[PDB]
């Protein structure tokens, strides 16, 4: 604790992923309190760019003409702070697509507008980012459960849509989770869930699956890991920082140029997997990225 | 023969003393950047501030068309940056002011051409 006020954000400890906890309700001792963000930076950008100064500390592969996309991008202000981001973080000739339920004016390479379920992509994608919370979470009316609606496209969108060594990163809260994403962290390299400083008196987290595997190497209960979350959240106060704003000199994304093969998925051995786990391969088709999104007639 | 000339609209709002655009997306950067006008990522020096392009275009923040034939918008998916001091109103700056070519700088602004 107040060491880690230096750093962009706060990552759930090995071993709290190693228990088995009961869910409880989140109770957050600086519940209320605020960080002070720099002159005229929103709590969105700064949010932002500490998940990805702490993404810059992964390993993460990071080829040619990456394909990143970015859900839950709009805001009720109508602007895109978070892909303003992405977009700044991002090696530039990165192709980068977000989107979101309402309308909204963005930076990115192309948007589409509308629910996530109605969204299709030909290609994979090496990065997937989510933003996406439903307003109506905030009704603490029924006990907390496992969430469907988007949650339920964002797993299927990985396992069908993500690269073999990308990654993703998922908002969720006490709250705004999902049973199978936990259970779906156990198909990456290496998981954790990570706390921006500046946002620390919320329940709000990223899930972070970093070099996906497309298979099992862990089992996970995802009803247990997030309630073991939620017992870190609650045994471990943070203290709220913006302290990581402030150097902005390391913060562009580091460009491996790494490699990008074209396999099936009987070709995948050890040795692959081996080179995926450290980042060191991106396995995918290099055709144009095409996207679309359904619309309803009546 | 008709078309809404938007940019007269904001600034003869401006001058009637209505509150310029506001939510302009301003990003974390070092200042220590190049100071160009309109760039790849946030070049801000000391002076300037740096805003992601598409909040500044006052044509994207409307939802209206933009004045050329390509309907080509310069400021979307790059950063713009604006002097501290006019930072209040990007919108109401990139409107108003030029981007000297040879240079690439600001017009009237970091120009010494
Ligand atoms: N349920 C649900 C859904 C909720 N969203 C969007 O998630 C966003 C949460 S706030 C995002 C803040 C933004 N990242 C920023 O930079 O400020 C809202 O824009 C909402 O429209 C959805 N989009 C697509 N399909 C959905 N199903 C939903
Ligand atoms: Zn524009
Ligand atoms: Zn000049």
């Amino acid at each position: 604790m107040s060491s880690q006020a230096w750093q962009p954000g706060v990552a759930m400890p090995n071993l709290y992923k190693m228990q088995r906890m009961l869910l409880e309700k989140c109770d957050l001792q600086n519940y209320g309190d605020s960080a002070t963000l720099p002159k005229g930076i929103m709590m969105n950008v700064a949010k932002y760019t500490q998940l990805c100064q702490y993404l810059n500390t992964l390993t993460l592969a990071v080829p040619y003409n990456m394909r990143v996309i970015h859900f839950g991008a709009g805001s009720d202000k109508g602007v895109a702070p978070g892909t303003a981001v992405l977009r700044q973080w991002l090696p530039t000739g990165t192709l980068l697509v977000d989107s979101d339920l309402n309308d909204f004016v963005s930076d990115a390479d192309s948007t589409l507008i509308g629910d996530c379920a109605t969204v299709h992509t030909a290609n994979k994608w090496d990065l997937i980012i989510s933003d996406m919370y439903d307003p109506k979470t905030k009704n603490v009316t029924k006990e907390n459960d496992s969430k469907e609606g988007f949650f339920t496209y964002i797993c299927g969108f990985i396992q069908q849509k993500l690269a073999l060594g990308g990654s993703v990163a998922i908002k969720i809260t006490e709250h705004s989770w999902n049973a199978d994403l936990y259970k779906l962290m156990g198909h990456f390299a290496w998981w954790t869930a990570f706390v921006t400083n500046v946002n620390a008196s919320s329940s709000e987290a990223f899930l972070i699956g970093c070099n996906y595997l497309g298979k099992p190497r862990e089992q996970i209960d995802g009803y247990v890991m997030h309630a073991n979350y939620i017992f870190w959240r609650n045994t471990n106060p943070i203290q709220l920082s913006s302290y990581s704003l402030f150097d902005m000199s390391k913060f562009p994304l580091k460009l491996r140029g790494t490699a990008v093969m074209s396999l099936k998925e009987g070709q995948i051995n050890d040795m692959i997997l081996s080179l995926l786990s450290k980042g060191r391969l991106i396995i995918r088709e290099n055709n144009r990225v095409v996207i679309s999104s359904d619309v309803l007639v009546n | 023969a008709f078309a809404v000339d938007a940019a007269k609209a904001y600034k003869d709002y401006l001058a009637s003393g209505g509150q310029p655009i506001t939510n302009c997306v301003k990003m974390l950067c070092t200042h220590t950047g190049t100071g160009q006008a309109i760039t790849v990522t946030p070049e801000a020096n000391m002076d300037q501030e740096s805003f992601g392009g598409a909040s500044c275009c006052l044509y994207c923040r409307c939802h209206i068309d933009h004045p050329n034939p390509k309907g080509f918008c310069d400021l979307k998916g790059k950063y713009v940056q604006i002097p501290t001091t006019c930072a209040n109103d990007p919108v109401g700056f990139t409107l108003k002011n030029t981007v000297c070519t040879v240079c690439g700088m600001w017009k009237g602004y970091g120009c010494s051409c």
